[PDB]
């Protein structure tokens, strides 16, 4: 029903930066919270944002990562600054419907040298 | 009141959480209520729990202090005040090391004891170990300490313990601060004895207390340790000998036998523990010496399911049993963990899948201290 298109990953040098983007396909009434988890077995919260703009960040990325939203296109952005080798992971975009159904993207590999 | 010291242990299995989402009182539109997410049976203790409303996180969510059961698995209650309306949908999201992705569960709209529980979790690189201590009389928490909190004091968590003077709180704060430093060492000697890396997170759990009968006389005493959710060393029922699990715990056992640690605990568990339990039972008699019988009812929903409910009861000890034709049916039955309502009472239910038409052949049996006779429920 809902598809999440991810982009912006790849390789980057330490201290460098990347911008992820995630676009939800379907109705604008179909998705509230959007954000990212990253693979560790478990996947850890990176950042997410509600339709109204309420943000939350994982402790390990606070101050360096910033999530933003273009509600006119149901698309979110993740500005990841000051990247470290420990930030290397697959970053999964995700979304929550207004009935608390979760949708997951296939993820984008991020590698910091 | 706590045992004065924490003896050094001396130098020389993960479980996924069970999740229940429920309201404190029966859901009613326009009526203020409390939305609960109870997580239990999980190890290790690090866990991330969110309450969701219409696809986003509820901002002001509180949670109980970290505690654990007899099997060392942890439990936490996450809750928030809310007014459920017709369109709003609620859920609970739980993340844990045992989960490949965060799990979402939607909200489908006279014996006594004193117990102290201690949890110490190492955080390599992310600061000093997290130390959480809680004290219980029966199923009512009355004290707490959190090493990350601002007060750095032992704090009251029940109305009847606020009576105690400054000497009590200063003494319990002094003891629990030393216990934190002791277990910080303990994590180091255990990491060394087991030849473990400095980058891994590990957990020390400690529990001790005493039981008294309805005559308030000593029945049993306990004092046991656990490392990473597994038995390490435990004081036997005689309060004189130790049970060590492996070579590392045997070294601790010999150091505690030479220091006569068991004799110190025996005098506390039979004396101080009993004495102050009776003082707490007396001071909080309006709360601790009450018994709330479970308000019970039955729900029905080729095959059909029968659900036997028990609500707003105290204490938490209860037994719900299914049987067809007077024969205990321990098959095709679902039994959830007893959960706190958040107001001091507890909830539980029992399910059984019955072939449709044979519903009256099943009976639910309810055993509780507040019931004069055990009840029998049937559709």
């Amino acid at each position: 029903e809902v598809k999440l298109v991810e982009s912006g990953g790849g390789l980057v040098q330490p201290g460098g930066s990347l911008r992820l983007s995630c676009a939800a396909s379907g109705s604008i009434f179909s998705i509230n919270t959007m954000g990212w988890y990253r693979q560790t077995k478990q996947r850890d919260l990176v950042a997410d944002i509600s339709s109204g703009g309420s943000t939350k960040y994982g402790d390990s990325v606070k101050g360096r990562f910033t999530i933003s939203r273009d509600n006119t296109k149901n698309t979110v952005y993740l500005q990841m600054n000051s990247l470290k080798p420990e930030d290397t992971a697959v970053y999964y975009c995700y979304g929550l419907s207004y009935s608390n159904d979760d949708y997951w993207g296939q993820g984008t590999q991020v590698t910091v040298s | 009141r706590m045992f004065p010291n924490a003896p050094y242990l001396g130098g020389g299995i993960q479980r996924t959480p069970k999740i229940q989402v429920y309201s404190r009182h029966p859901a009613e539109n326009g009526k203020s209520n409390f939305l609960n997410c109870y997580v239990s049976g999980f190890h290790p203790s690090d866990i991330e729990v969110d309450l969701l409303k219409n696809g986003e996180r509820i901002e002001k969510v509180e949670h109980s202090d970290l505690s654990f059961s007899k099997d060392w698995s942890f439990y936490l209650l996450y809750y928030t005040e809310f007014t459920p309306t017709e369109k709003d949908e609620y859920a609970c999201r739980v993340n844990h090391v045992t989960l490949s992705q965060p799990k979402i569960v939607k909200w489908d709209r006279g014996s006594h004891s004193m117990r102290y529980f201690f949890t110490s979790v190492s955080r390599p690189g992310r600061g000093e170990p997290r130390f959480i201590a809680v004290g219980y009389v029966d199923d009512t928490q009355f004290v707490r300490f959190d090493s990350d909190a601002a007060s750095q004091r032992m704090e009251p968590r029940a109305p009847w313990i606020e009576q105690e003077g400054p000497e009590y709180w200063d003494g319990e704060t002094r003891k629990v601060k030393a216990h934190s430093q002791t277990h910080r060492v303990d994590l180091g000697t255990l990491r060394g004895c087991y030849n473990q890396s400095e980058a891994g997170s590990h957990t020390v759990q400690r529990m001790y207390g005493c039981d008294v009968g309805s005559d308030w006389r000593f029945l049993r005493g306990y004092h046991q340790y656990a490392y990473d959710g597994k038995d390490y060393i435990a004081l036997k029922e005689d309060l004189r000998s130790w049970t060590a699990a492996d070579m590392c715990a045997q070294t601790t056992k010999h150091k505690w036998e030479a220091a006569h640690v068991a004799e110190q605990l025996r005098a506390y568990l039979e004396g101080t523990c009993v004495e102050w339990l009776r003082r707490y039972l007396e001071n909080g008699k309006e709360t601790l010496q009450r018994t709330d019988a479970p308000k019970t009812h039955m729900t029905h929903h080729h095959e059909a399911t029968l659900r036997c409910w028990a609500l707003s009861f105290y204490p938490a000890e209860i037994t719900l049993t299914w049987q067809r034709d007077g024969e205990d049916q321990t098959q095709d039955t679902e039994l959830v963990e007893t959960r706190p309502a958040g107001d001091g009472t507890f909830q539980k239910w029992a399910a059984v899948v019955v072939p449709s038409g044979q519903e009256q052949r099943y009976t639910c049996h309810v055993q509780h201290e507040g019931l004069p006779k055990p009840l029998t429920l049937r559709w």
